[PDB]
């Protein structure tokens, strides 16, 4: 599990139906870091410091053990900078 | 954008949650919350067709499980000019 | 046109969709969206008898499947002058 | 604090009791009591995420047993800026 | 006094009867009748803790048998300062 | 007269008929017709205790059979001064 | 827009209705109506991915109930340049 | 007029009978007969909404009982400008 | 989940039968980045900005939970540069 | 499995209910290394040299095979520096 | 912080384990261990609402399985000024 | 006030929660928390009869669901002077 | 060593035997024997993690069969500094 910051939302209209209706967010460890896309399982705004999970845990964190996710946001950190 | 997405909920808490989900899902503008009467609240967002579609789907998924729940969730990509006279421009 | 088309729904999302279907179907003008209370929303269109007929048919067929559903769908070819005092002339 | 706590009840007595439990439980401020229609009343509190969590838990547990009951109880840690235009800033 | 007693009824006749019973049962001040919506009416009284307790019990007993009946009857002896912003001071 | 007669109905037609029966039955004055919400309408009459008794009996017996029906029918011989602040003095 | 929306029907009336629903739903342009043979008619629309998505959904939902029925309804967000040589650019 | 009515038939004899019925039922112009392929023939008429509606209903009723029969009979009162590029102007 | 750009197609005739008939695409985060091969579950042309998933999610995103994939394209981004 | 040092605790109030009541710790390989968040399955204080596991093993090491964890602390090293 | 979290255990070993878990889970201060009598030990921590909540949940989860086990685990985010007179400031 | 409110629990956590509920409910002062032995903890509040009544009711209702449970909840409106020698005047 | 080993028994004889087994098993120091109440006695040992592990295992295995029995047996490799304020440093 790592700590990334939400940058912006990502919309992919022609995405596989296995992703459901879950939102997608562009996240990075810090501004300037490589960008990544995570499933928003919590609901957060850009600039939030969030907690992310990967591997097979990100699948069931996004709703189902068969969900096509390798990065999911599983919480917002109360105090981070 | 000129696409329109609306979510009907029974009660205000699911409506606020749904509007939050749509606004955090894509680049849409919340243009009005309407108290229909009898416990119905409608939240309306505007934006591009893909953004509005994603926002409405995310809002429906989020607010399906809170309160009395979702009543309706509809997307109108092409809104007729006559319907724009009954659509709010800004919330209050 | 002086014909009147009316559709009533429980919830504002089905009413908006019905108004959109009405305006996209035929050459009718949306003259009013009324919140009746208890969740009831009524949309009114004006036009020629054939245009109002087509618009009401399309609006009912479209709004039968969205929201809490369709309540009423009526056409009045000629409206009495007394009833014109309770009919809105422009939406808000 | 920018977190939002929401409780919805059918009737004003359960809403008042829920607001009292919220304010007595944690350091949250009551920013609005809204009459939704049909008997639905929504009370909103603002504060830190932990304070709002504790307040919402206590308010739900208290108002589950008074009046017609509890309808919804939701917490939003971070509210989108668009949704802040439909949230009251002070009660009346 | 600063104690608060409220009675929720479905309809106005049971609300008026309940308020009459509380006002004739002890030394309490009727500070507001609220139409919640959907047929709910809430009558709120203020006074000392014992007076408010007796008034609320008498009002519940009296209005249990009239109209659609009692919905809720609650007493808050210690009202939080935040809740006082959503409580009416005088009726109308 | 300071006695209060109350009748509550679901719908305005039964309330109008009940008020007509009240006023035609005894020497009572119609002081208010209140829309409570959810379809509930309450009509209030004032007069002497016997006049209010006769008026309420006749109004209930008449309005039991018209509209959605009769909800409540109550008589208060002496109304507390606090409750007089929530009672209308003239209809509108 | 370079996205492609396709609907195939048995008969020209369902194809015309599907094209009408497509064009009325979203901001897509009708680029071709093709007679395949055996009664098969294919209508093609071009636009943005979200617009084509909405148009294809609406066209399928509309043409499911008219004529001999709907055969196919497919969306291609990005069309290969080789396939663009078999796609018409304007209808006739 | 700009309303559009179409009738789909399996075979040409029912198509000719249907077109005859629509042209003798109201003031509509037969703007094209199309051999779709596989035995489908589509006859299209234009006119006012009421005239086209009456013509299409009469044509369907007449040609329901001749040949392989009716396949589809649709009326489009408001035709999108994009659909007009696939609609014939004159028959041949 | 990451954002890569499709460069070209890849054909491997003597590949295991578990891969089925799914196409293979060469993808990178940007031109000059290390190349990778992903299963095309959407259908996209070179130069497209696509959404990729890895780990065990890429298996079921490619069609089956037993599919031999560790990188699958699960959507095309509507607006990216 | 790697060797990280516990830096401090992390509290995320609005985290998914699948995480249960397990504590979260900020860990790094050494001071100055990139920070990571791990589920504390042992119970350790800042400055401890701990043993961490990732991948799907971190899920069941945190309590259940469906736990949303990709990094879990599975032991404290008796002697490390 | 001024939030209060307490864990009741039957025996001292589960109490020490629970206090260890809360102190290692978040930034809370162990302000007292109390031997209630009859084998009950209470460990009390103070801190911010979120920190105390997390610490109490972790302590309950850890000490549920050791010794005679957990008896109670409670969090009071807003502690009344009267209750602070029976709460220890430092342990011993 | 000279009324006495008493609540007894097995364990200190339910006693602390009951004292918190008492002090938050009504205007009563917490005068003592006593460890009886065997796990029994008794909290005492003083105030007016109505305040003590409300506080004891709220404390019992709150502490019924935390810890090993509630043992006793008693109110004494007037305490004998002899019994005042065994009642603490301030907590520790 | 800073590891903590704990064993709890009902009765002092099993606690003494457990402490003897602990001290004879590994190189741990007995830092405290605590009377919890209700018959519960807790013995604490300090040392290295391996020594405390061996001592706790041997003490549990020995005291399982003497007196009223063994209640708890726990090992904490690293004790939080806050919990060190409730741990005795030397027995008495």
């Amino acid at each position: 599990m790592k700590i990334m910051q939400v940058e912006k939302t990502l919309v992919s209209t022609n995405r596989i139906a296995d992703m459901g209706h879950k939102p997608l967010l562009v996240v990075w460890e810090k501004p300037g870091a490589p960008r990544q896309v995570a499933v928003d399982a919590i609901g957060c705004i850009p600039g939030d410091w969030v907690l992310c999970v990967g591997s097979s845990a990100a699948r069931e964190a996004a709703g189902s053990k068969s969900y096509p996710s390798d990065l999911t946001i599983i919480g917002i950190i109360d105090q981070w900078n | 954008g000129i696409a329109l997405g609306m979510i009907e909920t029974r009660g205000l808490v699911p409506a606020i949650e749904a509007a939050d989900a749509m606004t955090k899902a894509a680049e849409v503008r919340l243009v009005g919350r309407q108290f229909v009467g009898g416990g119905y609240v409608t939240v309306l967002v505007r934006g591009e067709t893909g953004a509005v579609n994603a926002a409405v789907r995310a809002g429906a998924d989020a607010c399906e499980r809170v309160g009395d729940g979702l009543v309706a969730a509809h997307i109108i990509a092409r809104v007729h000019s006559e319907v724009e006279n009954i659509l709010p421009k800004a919330p209050q």
